């Protein structure tokens, strides 16, 4: 399954 | 900025016989940016319905894409692949041997 | 599933003794847990940011530990002193930080260890510019309760931890007031402690 | 010897971004996203994905729909990061995915900004690597959030776990091995030399090893290998050629490595 | 650390308003709150990155801004009394690592009519006789009523230097008419000193009551004074006797 993507977490 | 240009390869799925279905392949492979242009020819004109895999990079990040399309080869027809990228100075076009 | 309960709800504790209280979130949906005290007239002020199974850190008197397996994180408190008085607030970021859940917090008060209790109401001098009489029900134990006011020109305050700090000395108080002229002191907060010296 | 793989691609468009993904095991991809989608959603490209039930997909899709979102601000940060206009098109590019070992073996979470290497996690699952100083931003935002032990927890858990289950679901077609069906064809060049190109055709896995041979000893240094294109049905295809004198066809032998293959096969033009 | 201002703010309804704060520490995280009696605190916008805002849980009345990452100004522009409350903005380095740092907090009351706004009276009770002889200590009463909105700040102040050993003010003050959705309040507050120490008459006690109330910038029409944020005072000497 896909990574899960935090929120507030950019580059 | 880091510009790749495109490697083409034209060939069909399956070992090409007259008269049997098949699909026609244009593999192109380690450019950059991933926005190109790619057109299969039949005789010189484009292929109306062409599909292509979706997008995906290698490990050096360069961009590769299959665009196919069904067809059924034939003893006279020519067919060939146009690509045209940011890298090309005019279009690229490949022509498809069946004896290589 | 996206609560956070907070148990328990409200609790007093003397001072110098020790406490816990509990914070309970979903296990799965889980990504951190904040603790924050909120001191009154305070700002709320982070105290601990757990995100491991098993974490326990310290800082000072008060230390966590945070359990994502069960979905628990307990508050501990050593040798609770007045300044530990406050709302303490358990924030549990869920869905991998797409949901940002408040708990309802714990508020902890800390009571005085009121030894030698001298329970009074006294009459306070009035001032040249008020028109009321003031009244002073202090020296009293801890658990003792300030009822409100049955009459409506009467009005009464709650009780309040005074700390002689020089003197180590505690005591609680409460003000009652009126400028009514059948208002007496003695006849003012009419569950009083008994053997209430009334001067 | 095992191993799953996603990729992000996400392009910014002055002319919203376009974010797309693929999922693979080992060399079949499984899973798609496209933004440019009417309703865009986590589509399947394998059979041992389907069966999965629409909790599973619209768990994946609410994923790559936040991954999308979040290209996107990091699109316009990088951007200010290397102060660039807003009248250009960049390139977010990532590859993670866990390898399996005999028991996970090796995970991985590299990126690149604009074709070229910008900041990858360590082997340790610890630490990153930033190419330039942009990059150090990058990886100074990533460690204030603990992002490194968020993917730890990814490729050490739950990575290697649904991998397994991939391979078990798909059993039939991913632990198989498709041997090479292989020719030699001969083609003149001059008056005094001919091309002998050797084909290994419809194989899987990609990974594959042909080497053309002259008396016994490696004509490598000599031989043309060919980029191992897809035949798109699942296999694979690739040549390796060498330029030889008319009179010496006889003494070129290639030699085909796979895991398809019992023993590798020596294969000489037959006129 | 974040600057929050105003710390208090009286406003007429309808007239727009903007609390600003503000961080220098690179934080990329900003979001604003409130807390209300029984309701607790509640998010009302965020901030996860420059030019990045998402809606909080109670957003509506509420606008913000991210266009630069020091500043996150929550903006009223119709502002109606249901949004008199006390406001926090908060940061934190990343949205998802690292612990908020909180404001000092605005206290925000929004108003149908400035006629409502009252500055407090004060005055000191001196202490009792009977307290002196029984417990030989001393404690002072002091009352500050009639004043609206919740807006003051008792202190007291003894021989010039503010005190707060002995002290205990009340936490929430009294409705003088609890009846009304605006009356006015009264606090109490105690200072509390030795027997000897309150008969020194070279020592001097003051409690003061900090009023934040109008400006000099609103518009007063009443035949009375304007409200303004002001101090009041009131004093009482050692006594021998």
């Amino acid at each position: 399954i896909l990574k899960e993507p935090v929120h507030g977490v950019y580059y | 900025m880091i510009q790749r240009t495109p490697k083409i390869q034209v060939y069909s799925r399956h070992p090409a016989e007259n008269g049997k279905s098949n699909f026609l392949n244009c593999y192109v492979s380690g450019f950059h940016p991933s926005d190109i242009e790619v057109d299969l020819l039949k005789n010189g004109e484009r292929i109306e319905k062409v599909e292509h895999s979706d997008l995906s990079f290698s490990k050096d990040w360069s961009f590769y894409l299959l665009y196919y399309t069904e067809f059924t080869p034939t003893e006279k027809d020519e067919y060939a692949c146009r690509v045209n990228h940011v890298t090309l100075s005019q279009p690229k076009i490949v022509k498809w041997d069946r004896d290589m | 599933i996206l609560n956070v309960e907070q148990s328990p709800q409200s609790l007093h504790v003397q001072e110098g003794d020790s406490t816990n209280f509990t914070c309970s979130f979903p296990s799965s949906n889980f990504y951190a847990l904040h603790w924050y005290r909120w001191e009154t007239a305070k700002s709320p002020e982070a105290l601990f940011v757990m995100t491991l199974n098993g974490d326990e850190k310290k800082k000072g008197r008060i230390s966590a530990t945070l359990n994502t397996k069960e979905g628990y994180s307990y508050l501990y408190i050593k040798g609770s002193q007045p300044e530990d008085s406050a709302t303490y607030l358990c924030y549990v970021p869920m869905d991998s930080n797409y949901q940002l859940i408040w708990g309802a917090g714990t508020k902890l008060i800390i009571k005085p260890d009121i030894q030698n209790p001298d329970p009074a109401v006294y009459q306070l001098r009035d001032s040249k510019s008020s028109d009321k009489s003031v009244c002073l029900f202090t020296d009293f134990d801890s658990q003792t309760n300030v009822s409100q006011s049955k009459d409506s020109d009467v009005y009464i305050t709650d009780k309040c931890v005074l700390d002689m700090r020089s003197m180590d000395f505690k005591s609680n108080s409460a003000v009652a007031w009126s400028n009514k002229s059948d208002f007496a002191c003695a006849n003012a907060f009419n569950i009083i402690p008994e053997d209430t010296f009334f001067p | 010897s095992h191993s799953m793989r996603y990729f992000y691609t996400a392009v910014s468009r002055p002319g919203e971004p376009r974010f797309i993904a693929v999922g693979y095991v080992d060399d079949t991809q499984f899973v798609r996203f496209d933004s440019d989608a009417a309703s865009p959603r986590g589509e399947p490209r394998a059979p041992w994905v389907e069966q999965e039930g629409p909790e599973y997909w619209d768990r994946e899709t609410q994923k790559y729909k936040r991954q999308a979102q979040a290209d996107r601000v990091s699109l316009r940060n990088l951007r200010g990061y290397y102060n660039q206009s807003e009248a250009g098109s960049h390139t977010l590019q990532r590859m993670y995915g866990c390898d399996l070992g005999p028991d996970l073996l090796r995970g991985y979470d590299q990126s690149a900004y604009d074709g070229k290497d910008y900041i990858a996690l360590n082997e340790d699952l610890r630490s990153w690597t930033a190419a330039d100083t942009a990059a150090q931003i990058t990886q100074r935002k990533w460690e204030a959030a603990r992002e490194a032990e968020q993917w730890r927890a990814y490729l050490e858990g739950t990575c290697v776990e649904w991998l397994r289950r991939y391979l078990e679901n798909g059993k039939e077609t991913l632990q198989r091995a498709e041997h090479p069906k292989t020719h030699v064809t001969h083609h003149p060049v001059s008056d005094h030399e001919a091309t002998l190109r050797c084909w290994a055709l419809g194989f899987y896995p990609a990974e594959i090893t042909l080497t053309w041979q002259r008396d016994g000893e490696d004509q490598t240094q000599d031989t043309e290998l060919v980029e191992t294109r897809p035949a798109g049905d699942g296999t694979f295809q690739k040549w390796a050629a060498v330029v030889v004198p008319s009179g010496e066809e006889q003494r070129y032998t290639c030699h085909v490595q796979h895991e398809g293959l019992p023993e590798p096969l020596t294969l000489r033009w037959e006129p | 650390q974040v600057t929050q201002n105003p710390r208090y703010l009286i406003t007429v309804t309808g007239k727009k308003l903007t609390v600003t704060c503000s961080q220098n520490m690179n934080h990329e995280y900003m979001s604003w709150y409130r807390q209300d009696p029984g309701l607790g605190l509640r998010q009302i916008y965020y901030s996860m990155n420059v030019e990045v805002t998402d809606k909080g849980d109670v957003p509506e009345g509420y606008k913000v801004s991210r266009k630069e990452k020091r500043n996150f100004p929550l903006i009223l522009e119709s502002p109606s009394p249901n949004q008199t409350s006390l406001y926090f903005c908060a940061s934190s380095l990343v949205g998802a690592g690292q612990p908020q740092h909180f404001g000092d907090g605005t206290r925000l009351s929004i108003l149908e009519d400035l006629n409502k706004v009252f500055p407090p009276e004060v005055a000191v009770f001196e202490p009792s006789e009977a307290e002196i002889s029984h417990t030989q200590k001393a404690t002072l009463v002091c009352l500050a009523t009639g004043f609206f909105p919740d807006h003051v700040e008792l202190s007291w102040w003894v021989n010039g230097k503010e005190v707060h050993s002995g002290v205990c003010t009340d936490p929430q003050p009294l409705k003088e008419q609890p009846a009304l959705n605006d009356s006015r309040y009264a606090l109490s507050s105690r200072l509390r000193v030795s027997a000897t120490f309150w008969q020194n008459p070279r020592n001097h006690f003051r409690c003061q009551v900090q009023f934040y109330g109008l400006s000099e910038n609103d518009e007063w029409t009443q035949d009375r004074a304007k409200p303004v944020t002001q101090i009041v005072s009131a004093e009482a000497w050692g006594r021998a006797d």
